[PDB]
């Protein structure tokens, strides 16, 4: 359960960062 | 519950990186852009390319 | 409180809580029984009393729900029944507060 | 020094412009056609003093090298006051010199000749 | 027995006293949150890491309120919402370590009502400049009646700490943890006081600010942050624009060009 | 026992009194929710916060819904849902903190059934404003006539709270939890009949407004919100375009510049 | 520690908890049962004392809650009561330390 | 038994000495974080994968703190925190595989506190580079004295690896997991004395370079990286440019043009 | 008994066997994923399904390891970590069916430590081509003693299974679950000896090879996926571009304008 | 006990019987999915709702397999991989209702392999159409000899159930669950044979088509999907590109123009 | 158990397409 | 816990579809193409439209 | 248990709006 | 089970406001507005700018 938390923390904060590549440049 | 957990990891795996085309945001942009000319020659008569 | 000398855990008290539970002969033509049937078949919270029939005076009053009233009938022995009274707020202590000796009459 | 100093328009006040978003600042060159740095600068309380100098025709020190500010862009967002700073090297403000006469005709010019014709008698120090 | 010390409008508030149905049951802060920025190469291992940076971070203090009644208990949680939530940020510290002290702002915590007079609390305070401070400044002398200094400030048990000189060569100790920058919205102040053109030099960071005009002992120079000014007039347009920086441990110091120096140095540690 | 009171189109309602199977079991509020941006610099530790706002918060009542038979439970279910949700927002209280209202919109809540006849709910109200405030304004004899408690006194005692004033110096006195804007869309009224060229200072906050024209004992200036008014004309272009602010607590008043001065201050208290 | 040889299990003490449980007898009227229905109904600390009434000794001491109160009435059987309390701090060991001798 | 050795500043320090109450549990790594990037082809089935790489990954270990008070275990929290977070990476290892240590940065950790002197915690290290490495460079007698354990047998007793030659032609025993390159930012030098016109062949690899110029005994000619250097100064134009990798295992290397030859190589090993 | 065996640089390694204290406890595949390129049109039901196609899979094993102490447990971990990760895809096949063979990539994968000396592990492999073929190619004789065919392989037991044909008509015979399309980036040799101008037609695909010059029996025509060559030289520019596949089951050839044809197959099995 | 057929490459196969330790547990379906796209005006409450679709849902069958041992076990289920998982897609039905079947697509499955020689899955498959529909067309014999119930009532009886008609006004009954239209991709195929100029009216639906061209008896009109043929010739610019649909239950037709007329209904019926 | 499984088998589909649509073209 | 995944499910159903309007970025590349332009003007000192 | 349910519910609910900002504006 | 309430409404803070550059956009367009013109000049043989 506690690493249900864990993964859900680490899922979040990953989702943080977002994509939207031009061709190579970020944003 | 472990394999939902692997599930969930295997599913944090993938890369937050969406590749956003850039041909079709010019090609709308310089149409968008042309509707914008076309106003302004509108407003100004004819004193334009057309 | 992991700051303070010492090494005990601290508790306060919190909310409170009182239920019945009374066990004995059935007879179903008695009165009593048949108000027990009405007051479960249909919400209808009962005023109930714990009293002292021989010293003449009174111990405990308030309001309760009847969560159960079940029965049993071994071949051998007399037919019983059980019932148990789950309260609605506060329990009544007529032993310290004054008044509360009415009784069955 | 990596930092910017701040020079007012006329001249009175020079100091450090601190808290400059370092993230956004860049240095753009290219031979014969560009050399300008261009940054955003938020209204702290440690530049707070001299937010009010930073504007157009200041003049911005960066690793030695003068750049006037050509563009600025105040913006207010609720409590953050942010300037969008553009600066050219100062050499383009060269522009301001401007000969009238005219050595008509056809005629074989050196470099050395022409240029002294452009920056001859100049009042900015060139 | 813990509590917790919040400075507000230069006053200083004990959280218990102000409240006497709320107690501090205990305190804790999160580690600091270090960030390498990285740079990737595809095709390689690994990444390259550039500067380290400190990202703010939460001091955490779990406390109760008791209270008489059910009118008591709402007005004091409508105080206790009040005293904590102001509009700019303010300092906190603990009994526990009083001598360092945190620049923060509230957080949104609420109240869980387990009794009709009880309600458990954590509050949460972010702490944004990423480090902690000491709650005295270097000017301040380490004295026992000045009640400032405890144990675990980095103080140096081997040889005296002075911030004021008066000669023209010697070392300064920076306690902090963090390399000193006014640069980097550190404070820092220098006031000196001597005749001639002075210029100093810090030998271990390797800095040197120079100033072009003869100076009186009557005149004080005074370097804030990045600020030089002489009886609080700016003259940045007269110096070499340089500024000094105090490394982690000695700074050796030698000023030039000037006699009879008094130079006095006022900065806070920077913890974490 | 709680109960919960709803001011709306001019009429006060409680709620166990409107739907007698209705009854309030507990009553709260959440935490104020600072919100305040960051910006971030490269090369250094930490955040730099921009101004701090206070977003709209929630005022949560849990109830619960007896019906007498399943009809009634549906028709109830039907009123409380027609009455509840109006188009316009309306203010609220609570009989444990009976002096304090806050103006709100509903939420949307989902009736929990559990039995043929029985429903629980916790009816939820989002304070748009981001503050409470009290039943009236600093002139309505209602504010100071329920109940105020501030730092373990009542307000409603208290014998020295004016609000009208003749003279030309004067304090005024703010209870609310934070200063009185006009700016921040706050309600602020002051009313003032003199003789002469007025002149406000509040030499607390150290603001000034002044009206550049002459002024008869007939003629009534009011300062409301943003905007000053002559006999209910807007006469901005003749002032300085001045705000006059209240800082919390007391406030200290200087009028210049007229004679026979009256001036009134409408305004309610804000609370965090 | 999985790195430590020998593959033994290892546990450290931490805080420490009390209560007492009492039964007997119950008789309504007695003064300190009439104590107990206070301390009770006020939600108020007691302060309850393990006393040796024979050797003129004390034996703990402490504060509690009146977690439980419960009495039974059989048929055939004189009326009980069972009371439950819980600590909210330290259990004074009057038995190591000194004092702690006042007694009825 | 476990510790934990960090080696930071010059300074080896033991995890279990520097703080008596701190010790350590439990030590592990995580697996190689491969990292791959996958193009999709319309109309055929599967992907094609790009070029791996190895991102940095995560080495754990899991403690506890025993202090004597609660003063005690505040003063070790402060103290850990401190210690372990510099702004510099440092390396680290342990003794259950003291042959090998990871260079890494600190990660951020939270004590859970169990009780008013016990508290867990778990202090992870971003190893950033994405492998390992060997105590030492390959001519430091550090790296071959501690032990190193390679299928079966130790490499620290092995007497036939050498890393300096005097002949022309022979081999070179690199024991790394994979190969070492120092396009991938490897640490890699090669330092060769002779006379003539030296060239490097590596048959293993068929890797190639050569100068172009005559060269001394007393001139030494050092590949560090990717920069080819005769006495301390950059002679890449008169050079082909020429990388020298070593591979794992036994690399063939023959060296022509030159007699005289005395060649050193000093590289760390890298394991995955 | 179950084990696994890799294939890496040419050389098969028991996971067993170069590991004594790791076995294999179990083997599993996931199932593959399908996936049709649907197209949706607005107001319409369902989707129009383009051509199906299928993404990568993953092999999982689930092991334990058994060490002898703890030195040995991470010296273990850390060898096995070494072996496993490589930087380039290698193969891999099991016990229960030994043959079928996929090309691989190793996924991360953390130790799970049950005690001081046991840790169970899951190894996941990526197989990216979305399909499994078999060890041996159609050019390995289909006999007992090669070693390498087992049941389930779609081999059919009802005639004989040749790849080189001596005429100008004949049969041959794609077992795999896949039409073989070297576009598709698979892998499909023929060389062909003849004498003339050769013409190969396959009359249940319908494609047809045209080469356009005289051929002697001397030289040899290789079609390597999508390059012809004779004699290893690129002849492309004298064909028609026309390339052959390998339909499910029996497909029909024809060679046409050559004699005394000689005609090998050489292509590995598509399973599923 | 239950069992599932599939019919794909002209093949009828049942899963219990081709693969003897498979056995189909339970079968289920997916609810239609109703998409539907909304539209939000400011000013105005609720949503605008476009044309509503039904997208592709699941059929799903949990089983288990019992194989004899280990390999039976491996066997099976790559067999059960082969068999099912085709490029195409093919048509499925259950016992429980044989006379309707769904055409689909695999979707990807996992093994639970709870012992060595027992796996529980659960085979799930894509109807990509939307819909589902009778095992035959309505000309097909089959179509209405296996079952059909309808409101309580059997279709495989009813006589009254004619396609092919002679005179010219009649009925047609579709027994779908919604309206057959050749513009949502439906099938639905009518031929005629008769003499002069054709005109059909659909009178239910209010539909028309007419050929501006005379007929011969021998001359067939077959109207399949959006395209009128004659002699299997495009003749779409001699008519009014009329498009006939069918609505449920009965559709009433009537045919003027022409004379000794022979028409037929081709068509399956489509189930939500 | 089959709730988490459920989640992470719906956050595959939806989270991983993404919007950004231009005007009605993808991105 | 089943209406727990009644809302998980209920809110799954959110398209994962985020339209961007077309004109602000239109207006804003404009923009900023005109800086630059402007920019380019200055450097060649004013030999272009202005 | 509830409060994961009603924790995720609002996650979702807010990751719903997204944001794209270009340098002011939305979108 | 408390502190994952409290960690992830602490993840739930983050603001979904992820800001994008606008300057590399527009370069990015222009780029592609030149490739289109280049395009367009060349199927007209020369009568353009170049």
């Amino acid at each position: 359960a506690i690493l249900v938390s864990e993964n859900g923390s680490n899922f979040k904060i990953t989702v943080t960062n977002a994509g939207e590549l031009k061709a190579t440049k970020v944003e | 519950l472990a394999r939902v957990e692997n599930l969930l990891e295997r599913l944090l795996q993938k890369n937050p990186v969406i590749k956003m085309d850039d041909k079709v945001v010019a090609e709308v942009v310089s149409r968008n852009q042309a509707n914008s000319f076309d106003q302004y020659n509108y407003t100004m008569g004819g004193a334009a390319y057309s | 409180s992991k700051d303070t000398v010492g090494g005990w855990k601290s508790k306060i008290g919190g909310m409170k809580e009182w239920s019945i539970e009374n066990d004995g002969l059935y007879v179903a033509d008695a009165e009593s029984h048949k108000e027990l049937a009405k007051y479960f078949e249909s919400d209808s919270p009962v005023c109930v009393k714990i009293i002292n029939q021989a010293s003449k005076k009174g111990l405990f009053g308030g309001l309760a729900i009847v969560a159960d009233y079940s029965f049993e009938a071994p071949f051998d022995e007399a037919m019983t029944y059980s019932v148990k009274l789950d309260g609605m707020g506060a329990l009544v202590d007529l032993t310290i507060t004054e008044g509360g000796d009415q009784m069955p009459g | 020094m990596d930092y910017v100093i701040i020079q007012s328009m006329d001249k009175e006040v020079e100091e450090i412009l601190t808290d400059i978003d370092y993230g956004s600042f860049s240095y753009d060159y290219e031979k014969n056609t560009s050399r300008a740095i261009s940054f955003t600068v938020n209204k702290t309380k440690q530049n707070a003093a001299i937010f009010d100098l930073v504007g157009n025709e200041a003049i911005l020190t960066y690793q030695g090298q003068q750049f006037v500010i050509k563009k600025c862009t105040p913006k207010s967002i609720g409590g953050t006051i942010s300037k969008q700073i553009t600066a050219q090297h100062i050499c383009y403000t060269v522009q301001d010199h401007v000969q009238y006469n005219v050595k008509s005709g056809r005629k074989k010019y050196s470099i050395q000749t022409v240029l002294e014709f452009a920056l001859q008698d100049n009042v900015l120090g060139f | 027995m813990s509590d917790l010390f919040l400075e507000l409008n230069g006053k200083v508030h004990s959280l218990s006293e102000t409240f006497p149905g709320l107690s501090v049951q205990e305190v804790s802060r999160q580690s600091p949150q270090l960030s390498m920025e990285t740079a990737e190469i595809a095709g390689t291992d690994g990444v390259i890491p550039g500067m380290t940076q400190f990202k703010p971070f939460i001091f955490s203090a779990k406390c109760n309120l008791q209270a008489l009644d059910i009118p008591d208990y709402h007005l004091a949680v409508r105080e206790i919402y009040e005293f904590l939530f102001q509009r700019d940020s303010y300092y906190i510290w603990s009994d526990q370590m009083p001598g360092i002290r945190y620049e923060v702002h509230p957080k949104p915590v609420d109240f869980s009502r387990e009794s009709d007079r009880v309600g458990l609390l954590t509050i949460e305070f972010d702490v944004f400049k990423g480090y902690a401070e000491s709650r005295g400044t270097s000017l301040d002398p380490m004295t026992f009646e000045v009640d400032l200094w405890q144990m675990g400030m980095n103080l140096s048990n081997r040889d005296d700490l002075f911030y004021v000189f008066r000669e023209n060569t010697f070392r300064v100790y920076n306690a902090g943890s963090d390399r000193v920058n006014p640069l980097m919205r550190h404070e820092l102040d220098i006031a000196m006081t001597a005749n001639g053109t002075p210029t100093i030099h810090n030998l271990t960071t390797g800095e040197s600010f120079e100033y072009r005009k003869e100076l009186q002992k009557t005149d004080v120079l005074l370097l804030n942050n990045i600020y030089p000014l002489v009886n609080n007039r700016r003259v940045g347009k007269d110096t070499n624009h340089g500024i000094i920086t105090l490394e982690k441990g000695w700074n050796d110091f030698e000023i030039k060009g000037v006699t009879d120096v008094t130079i006095a140095f006022n900065f806070p540690f920077i913890y974490r």
